[PDB]
């Protein structure tokens, strides 16, 4: 509705991500691995749930793909800002976030395919006793894709790369104060002034986007104690299952999402400090 | 295990509205697809609708309009009403469930309840081989399907059952001796033995193009 990121992880190239339909999808792709893990007679399936799920993908995208004039020609617009049209690119930003809105019920219906073919492995889950569940499938699947991902942001220290954002937004913001003073008779002062504005809300979809992953970490690492050499009554079970892929899902959409905002916002400070390669070229041609 | 269950008149007058009802025991509705496809006596196969989603329909335009399925969720029942029968609409009617539009396959059929009252091109319309031979069969679409083709199995008296999904994927307990095989117009079905428990009508079915289709079928017998 209103929970899409805008990503430009590289030069002209725009994307974006609707939160809630990542996280859903994400979902059923938890609940789907942990019905096949539970039995091994059952393991072998993640092959036909892996082309599943491409299948998924590949459907999702041509739809995305029906939005790409209207993307495309924003990224010719930001293109042109990144060398007055700023009103000319909050027009076009309207115009993608207008089309995205209109596919609603195309993407709705894959989402809700995807949530028929998880739910329809999870509704076969057998239990040799049904009073005790093997907890298996619950420890095989977060030891194969969940137990990583727990452990590489555990190394990264999330809150010192947030530290190092606000000291290059800071720079910039008082060169770009320092411009306006002293010689705001400059070529690009706009563009720098626009990319530090775009720069600065990155920041703050970042800034969102690991403090969930902060106490997601924590969460699942308490939870995922509890589910893993116990004995379960069905029920039971399929609640933790349930509880378990919600967890999951979160955290990997917040962590997905705060990695590839990431990469836009140095992306964007790589452009940004071009033009600063030429600020202090100029400078120093002058002092000549 | 989920089971599907028909129930109606059998013997509706023309022009009148045939009413079969479908009972999903041993499970839930929700936002499974849930169709009713019926087979003419000594013929093929043909989709008439489905209810899907949160209520969603889509139906066959050879239908007419005159077509109606309906969901009461709590009832866990879903129901057909067809308007102005003729004796065109006499049939076998087959109250079956799929999971999706992306992977689409029949998962389960019901029994099915005699009611008196794309083209998909099957080669082989019959065929009569011996034990241990290969039977191979051909299926070709008017136009491109890409791997959105199925195969199923209908045993004599039986509902048709999926063995091969997406062209070439076998369901779980299928037997090795099925091999589906074909991408775009030109698919192939073959048993690389006949076994005496495979005298059975195989027909192939497509779901790329909305209005679902099925082939001619082949009468597989022993000679």
């Amino acid at each position: 509705a209103n929970s899409i990121d805008i990503l430009q992880e590289k030069e002209g190239h725009l994307d974006f991500v609707i939160i809630p339909h990542y996280t859903f999808l994400d979902y059923y792709k938890h609940l789907s691995y942990n019905s096949i893990y539970h039995k091994s007679s059952t393991y072998g399936k993640y092959i036909a749930v892996d082309a599943f799920i491409k299948k998924i993908n590949e459907a999702y995208d041509k739809v995305k793909s029906k939005c790409n004039d209207i993307k495309n020609d924003l990224i010719a617009t930001i293109k042109k800002l990144e060398h007055k049209m700023m009103d000319e690119y909050n027009t076009k930003k309207k115009k993608l976030i207008k089309c995205i809105k209109n596919h609603e019920n195309d993407f709705n219906k894959i989402c809700m395919d995807m949530k028929n073919y998880g739910t329809n492995l999870f509704e076969q889950l057998s239990c040799y006793n049904n009073n005790f569940c093997n907890t298996n499938g619950i420890r095989y699947h977060y030891d194969e894709y969940i137990h990583k991902l727990i452990l590489s942001v555990k190394s990264k220290n999330l809150n010192k790369d947030l530290s190092d954002m606000t000291n290059i937004l800071q720079q910039s913001e008082l060169l770009l104060t320092n411009l306006n003073k002293k010689m705001g008779s400059y070529i690009y002062i706009d563009t720098i002034k626009f990319i530090h504005k775009e720069m600065k809300h990155i920041f703050n979809r970042i800034e969102y986007h690991t403090k969930i992953i902060n106490d997601k970490t924590k969460i699942i690492q308490d939870k995922i104690k509890l589910n893993i050499w116990r004995t379960f009554q069905k029920d039971e079970l399929l609640k933790r299952i349930l509880d378990m892929s919600n967890e999951y899902s979160l955290f990997i959409t917040s962590d997905h999402l705060r990695q590839m905002l990431y990469n836009t916002f140095y992306s964007k400070e790589k452009h940004l400090n071009n033009i600063f390669h030429h600020l202090i070229y100029v400078l120093q041609m002058k002092f000549n | 295990q989920v089971q599907l269950q028909e129930s109606g008149p059998g013997l509706v007058k023309p022009s009148e509205t045939l009413s079969l009802t479908c009972t999903v025991s041993g499970g839930s509705i929700s936002t499974y697809y849930w169709s009713w496809i019926r087979q003419p006596p000594g013929k093929g196969l043909e989709w008439l609708g489905y209810i899907y989603h949160s209520g969603s329909t889509d139906y066959n335009p050879s239908l007419e309009s005159r077509v109606t399925i309906s969901v009461d969720t709590s009832r866990t029942r879903f129901s057909l009403r067809l308007r102005s029968v003729t004796a065109a609409d006499t049939a076998v009617y087959y109250c079956a469930r799929s999971t999706t539009m992306i992977q689409q396959y029949f998962d389960y059929w019901g029994r099915g309840t005699l009611v008196t009252v794309i083209q998909m091109t099957q080669s082989p319309s019959s065929l009569s081989a011996s034990l241990g031979d290969r039977v191979t069969i051909t299926c070709q679409a008017s136009q491109g399907i890409s791997n959105s083709l199925n195969w199923y199995q209908q045993k004599p008296g039986k509902a048709p059952k999926v063995l091969i999904y997406d062209a070439s994927n076998l369901e779980t307990g299928v037997p090795s001796r099925f091999s589906g095989s074909g991408s775009g117009t030109d698919f192939t079905f073959t048993i690389t033995s006949l076994q005496p428990e495979d005298i059975a009508t195989y027909y192939c079915q497509q779901y790329h193009y909305l209005p679902l289709t099925f082939g001619g079928g082949t009468k597989l017998e022993i000679k």
